[PDB]
């Protein structure tokens, strides 16, 4: 309707995004601060060899001085010289329900973050922009936290066996039937850990003789599940549909690496939303390529199920596509439902296969009944099933909040990554000493944010990540936008070469 | 005029990543930064 | 591996060409030296630093990517996933050659500075041949 | 090479295999039992009322009314979920409190909790052991240990079950290779991975000799005791207290909070030198949401009861050797396990010769015992994915909530149906 | 720098030969393909 591609991907509405490059002077200035820190790290290592006290940390026993050393000292070099200098903004403990405002325990340090001490005070009312609470279902008073209390009273905290022995209740049977109606598939299956839905079910689908095509920026669970299967792994550029086709065509003409026999099959692992990048997958082009080359698709929508689409169905609904064109769909319940666990949906022969040949079904214990009762209630709320318009209002509110926030920051003058419809907003702040300054200066102003540094991102790509929700009022959101300006002026974070105009 | 002048030292501390070093490390760097420039004018005076 | 893509990042060549240019002004600011000796010191110090950082320190400064498959490889052998004659491996091969044509011209073509600069240039260019990709001369620096 | 016209023919003739294989014939599983209500002492399974001999809660702490009050009081002030991964506003004060209580209970220095019982020992092994290391693993280890070993690309050398002569023969062979290349032997680490009170066999590891071997051949120990924690010892501290061994000799200790604590998750306890490393290196601790606070509030309440009344561990063992003596004598069924183990096996004596015919035979005993109100289960494995697949069996699991009358009536029913199916 | 330029004329034989061999090392290395090792 709107536009097509040479592949044949049909886009109904515009697909517009932006990844502006780092200005040259800022890049040149980042390396100065990354070299000055390294020089001093070497100096401090030398002093700590026989001259500095450094008695605040731990060592090996006296009886095991002649074993081979447990660690390789050069691996935890950045940990003890860089990360440790500004690690007072990464494990902040909270003491209340997390959403839209949280209470943080106040801690202080005297030997430069090597040890901490809780004074006894509490910072109340801190605006929360650090936890995934899309749609705002994380609360301690309402109708979803009302039924969990009933189930807990009669069932108990947790089960004590596996799904295949005696840990198969009727709650599990009641939830797996509802997830399939939500997604629009035939059958589903729920597990109990989002990280273990990938690393314990991918090795049940592929083995030696098969090929895996991974996106550059995949989650750790997706990468571990592939490493455990025994298949060959090949990585393509991020969201590049030319790299994927060039790497997909060259695998059907040349076969396996040494014997040069045809591959048994080919699997493609992508994600719905990339949380550190803020982008959305080009799904209509990935679907129009795996039908032309007969590959299988594996979608991981842990950051979009409930956060995209007119009725909160995810990226498949957001693009107007047919849910049955995807071989496996997997997701979590911990980013939009305020719960725990994960699911896989798809055909009926696939779920039938996985119920018998999955590592989790036979070795790992089942889900907790009070958590299943959370998911069942909030999923019914979203479907408009309860009777109120809470599900519709909360779905729409997040869209306007995202649009307003992302538009204001662009006029203000910052560099923002990603797609215009993405509820994750990464703010660019490149220099290594501004990582430690932004987190410290925002908490002095009652705002909670997360920051990310080098051995998680590229070298000059440090950023701050904002998460929006449907519980953020317009009066909270204005307060946050007003306080971000002051810190952006104070630390000089407005790098954009071409700023927006109202 | 004090506040304004204090702001440039803060920006200098961030651009060079001394905002996150201890006081003694900071003094070790500020000492050899001023000496090199100091002996850079002396060599640009005798040979001029 | 996050450490193989560093030498490709935006502004890394111009930031490196200024690291040698800044060392040549702090060495030439000494009150009691000579111009020929300032240009020999630049060449030797740069080549020794490059030798240590590219051909002696092996492993990463952070947690090894996958169970430590690069715990025995110097930074030169990890670079660009082992692929030879990339732009980043050609810049670092040509730079010590260009910096030799200047320290030959500014020393007036002396005979004793030759036996120093030539020894240093050979020391920095021998390890970069594709034929030595992993060879440890007489066992030294292997574990 | 390969003009652009015949490439389409190659691309066009290719034909992949289906994503899942078509089912060949009738399978064993694919018939989950459907329990209505909670799996408590008296359970309803498949519409019938029966006594539970199949669940792994040895202390009867699941439906303890006191444990649920502490879980509701934590549900009433936190909600149900933690909306993040423990390094981004995901740590609560409940998590730190539970970590301190565990460390104080084990008389250890530090502790770390995971949000999933399987991912505890599957993430801890590959965080210490790397590409060029030797690991000596017992032959009857569980599946989580095998997956953790597979994820750490190290050299696995697996020895017989519970014999120190084979472990010593394996270590002495490694010493001969240390004298052939002394430069490489000084950068190579050696780990011994053992499991107090094995689950696949029902036996108990000999620890005092394994400690002596540690200091003689210089190899660290990794104890994995998720079935002796809160069962063995005179305080429920595991096997180290059973043998009277100093706990500073066992390097790392692991367990899960799912059997005797009747909750969710696992934990590792050790010295601060080794436990501090997993907080930045464990895969399942760094890239997963942390444990729901109402589940961490149940473990603290269970751990309070475990310390208040220490005579509950003597009760569990007194009636553990009761059903292990009331079963000896069945014809066609043999007992595999120790007199001190609350979860042992009944394996089939002299199997026909076809596994599929033994899994089909034991199910007759299970299905016909369950009609006499005695619920049993069968051990499940992933046949094609196991190093040393055990024989088919029937788990018999003892708890403190089973009275002596029920225990002595279970043996009669098991013997009655087994001497009439195996005849 | 009058002295420096007038000294390249009187440069030894074996040196200007080493600077000609080194200029051919660059040209041959500035025209290669790529070839990941097998
Ligand atoms: C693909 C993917 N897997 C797993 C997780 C985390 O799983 P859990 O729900 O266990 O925190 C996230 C976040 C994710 O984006």
């Amino acid at each position: 309707i709107h536009h097509v591609t040479q592949n044949g991907g049909l886009y109904k509405r515009p697909f517009n995004e932006a990844f502006e490059e780092t200005p040259m002077l800022v890049a040149v200035l980042t390396y100065v601060g990354y070299g000055v820190l390294t020089l001093f790290g070497y100096l401090r290592d030398f002093l700590r060899y026989w001259r500095i006290e450094k008695c605040h940390h731990a060592t090996e026993r006296e009886e095991q001085k002649d074993f081979v050393s447990l660690y390789q000292d050069f691996e935890n070099f950045y940990t003890r010289n860089l990360y440790m200098r500004i690690r007072d903004n990464w494990n902040r403990p909270i003491c209340s329900v997390p959403g839209a405002r949280v209470d943080i325990m106040e801690r202080q340090s005297h030997d430069y973050n090597w040890s901490f001490k809780y004074t006894g005070n509490i910072i109340k009312g801190v605006i929360n922009m650090g936890s995934y609470n899309y749609l705002g279902f994380a609360r301690n008073t309402g109708s979803c936290q009302e039924a969990a209390a009933k189930v807990l009273e009669e069932y108990g905290a947790g089960v004590c066996s596996t799904r295949q022995e005696i840990g198969n209740l009727d709650k599990h049977e009641e939830l797996e039937e509802l997830v399939a109606r939500f997604l629009g598939v035939e059958a589903a299956m729920a597990y109990g850990m989002g990280f273990a839905t990938n690393s314990m079910n991918i090795p049940a689908l592929v083995g030696k003789g098969c090929l895996i095509l991974s996106d550059e920026l995949n989650h750790a669970s997706l990468v571990l599940g592939a490493r455990l299967s025994g298949a060959t792994i090949r990585i393509f550029k991020h969201n590049n549909m030319q790299s994927l086709e060039k790497l997909l065509k060259d695998a059907i003409v040349y076969g396996q690496p040494r014997t040069r026999r045809p591959w048994k099959k080919i699997l493609i692992l992508v994600e719905g939303i990339y949380s550190m990048e803020g982008s959305i997958v080009r799904l209509p082009e990935v679907i129009a390529l795996k039908k032309k080359y007969k590959a299988y698709l594996y979608l991981d929508e842990a950051h979009s199920i409930g956060a995209l689409g007119p009725t909160g169905r995810g990226v498949v609904e957001y693009f107007g596509l047919d849910p049955e064109d995807v071989d496996v769909m997997m997701g979590t319940f911990t980013k939009s439902f305020g719960a725990s666990g994960g699911y896989i949906g798809g055909k009926k022969e696939l779920i039938d296969y996985l119920r018998t040949h999955s590592h989790s079904a036979v070795y790992a214990t089942s889900l907790s009944p009070p958590v299943v009762e959370q998911i069942i209630t909030s999923m019914k709320c979203i479907m408009g099933q309860d009777g109120t318009s809470l599900g519709k209002e909360c779905v729409q509110q997040l869209a306007e909040n995202t649009r307003y926030f992302r538009r204001r920051l662009k006029e203000m003058g910052f560099i923002i990554y990603g797609n215009e419809d993405s509820p994750v907003v990464p703010l660019m702040l490149y220099m290594p000493a501004k990582i430690g300054a932004f987190g410290r200066e925002m908490l002095k102003r009652n705002i909670g944010v997360v920051v990310v540094g080098f051995p998680a991102t590229p070298i000059i790509e440090s950023r701050a990540r904002f998460c929006l929700s449907a519980a953020h009022t317009k009066e909270i959101l204005d307060t946050a936008l007003k306080e971000i300006d002051e810190v952006g002026d104070l630390l000089q974070l407005k790098y954009s070469r071409h700023r927006l105009v109202p | 005029a004090w506040k304004q002048m204090s702001w440039f030292y803060y920006q200098y501390l961030l651009v060079t990543a001394l905002y996150m070093l201890e006081p003694w490390e900071r003094t070790v760097f500020n000492s050899m930064l001023v000496s090199i420039v100091g002996m850079a004018l002396y060599t640009g005076y005798v040979f001029m | 591996n996050p450490a193989t893509r560093v030498m490709n990042s935006r502004g890394i060549w111009l930031s490196y060409v200024l690291a040698i240019g800044l060392l040549h002004i702090v060495l030439l600011s000494i009150p009691f030296v000579s111009v020929p000796v300032v240009w020999t010191l630049t060449n030797l110090i740069h080549n020794m630093g490059m030798y240590i950082f590219l051909h002696t320190v092996k492993g990463t400064p952070f947690e090894t990517p996958d169970q430590g498959k690069a715990r025995l490889l110097t930074h030169w052998e990890q670079m660009d996933y082992g692929v030879q004659f990339t732009a980043s491996r050609k810049f670092l091969t040509i730079t010590p050659i260009v910096l030799y044509f200047l320290t030959s011209f500014y020393t007036k073509y002396d005979q004793i500075h030759f036996v120093l600069n030539t020894v240093s240039l050979m020391s920095v260019l021998i390890p970069k041949l594709p034929q030595l990709h992993g060879v440890r001369i007489f066992g030294i620096n292997k574990y | 090479d390969l003009t652009v016209k015949e490439k389409e023919e190659l691309i066009e003739e290719w034909q992949p295999e289906p994503l899942v294989p078509p089912v060949p014939k009738d399978h064993p599983a694919l018939n989950y039992n459907i329990v209505s209500g909670p799996p408590s002492h008296k359970t309803v399974v498949n519409g019938k009322e029966c006594i539970n001999f199949a669940s792994f809660n040895f202390l009867g702490l699941l439906d303890n009314p006191r444990v649920k009050a502490a879980a509701l009081a934590s549900l009433k002030k936190y909600g149900v979920g933690t909306c993040g991964p423990r390094g981004f506003y995901g740590t609560f004060d409940v998590h730190l409190d539970l970590e301190d209580r565990l460390a104080k209970f084990m008389k250890t220095e530090e502790a770390i909790i995971y949000s999933y019982g399987f991912a505890t020992i599957a993430s801890a092994i590959p965080a210490y052991s790397k590409r060029g290391d030797i690991v000596f693993v017992d032959r009857a280890a569980c599946f989580a240990i095998q997956k953790g070993l597979q994820a750490s690309r190290s050299d696995i050398k697996l020895f017989k079950h519970n014999d120190m002569a084979d472990l010593e023969r394996l270590l002495k062979e490694q010493e001969i290779e240390d004298q052939k290349n002394p430069r490489k032997a000084r950068v190579t680490r050696r780990f011994i991975v053992v499991e107090g009170l094995y689950m696949n066999t029902g036996t108990i590891c000999p620890l005092p000799e394994l400690v002596k071997l540690k200091y003689k051949y210089k190899a660290r120990i990794f104890l994995e005791e998720s079935l002796s924690f809160g069962v063995l010892g005179e305080h429920g501290r595991g096997v180290t207290e059973h043998y009277g061994i100093n706990i500073d000799d066992i390097d790392l200790i692991s367990a899960n909070m799912e059997n005797a604590l009747a909750s969710i998750g696992g934990f590792c306890c050790g010295r601060s030198f080794v436990i501090d490393h997993q907080r930045l290196s464990g895969q399942g601790y760094c890239f997963s949401a942390s444990l729901p606070p109402l589940l961490a509030a149940a473990a603290i309440e269970a751990l309070n009861i475990m310390e208040e009344n220490p005579g509950i561990f003597a009760v569990l063992k007194e009636k553990c050797g009761q059903i292990h003596k009331a079963l000896q004598g069945i014809s066609g069924l043999k007992v595999v396990g120790e007199s001190l183990s609350p979860a042992f096996h009944l394996q089939l004596e002299e199997s026909t010769g076809s596994r599929e015919q033994d899994v089909r035979l034991l199910q007759e005993i299970v299905d016909q015992c369950m009609n006499r109100s005695i619920a049993l289960t069968q051990a499940r494995y992933l046949e094609k994915e196991e190093k040393c697949l055990p024989p088919p069996s029937i788990r018999v699991v003892v708890t403190v909530e089973q009275t002596e009358e029920e225990l002595e009536r279970a043996a009669s029913t098991i013997k009655e149906v087994a001497q009439a199916v195996l005849l | 720098l009058v002295e420096m330029v007038q000294a390249l004329y009187e440069a030894p034989a074996y040196h200007l030969i080493l600077e000609g061999i080194l200029i051919l090392w660059i040209i041959r290395l500035l025209f290669s393909k790529t070839y990941k090792l097998q």
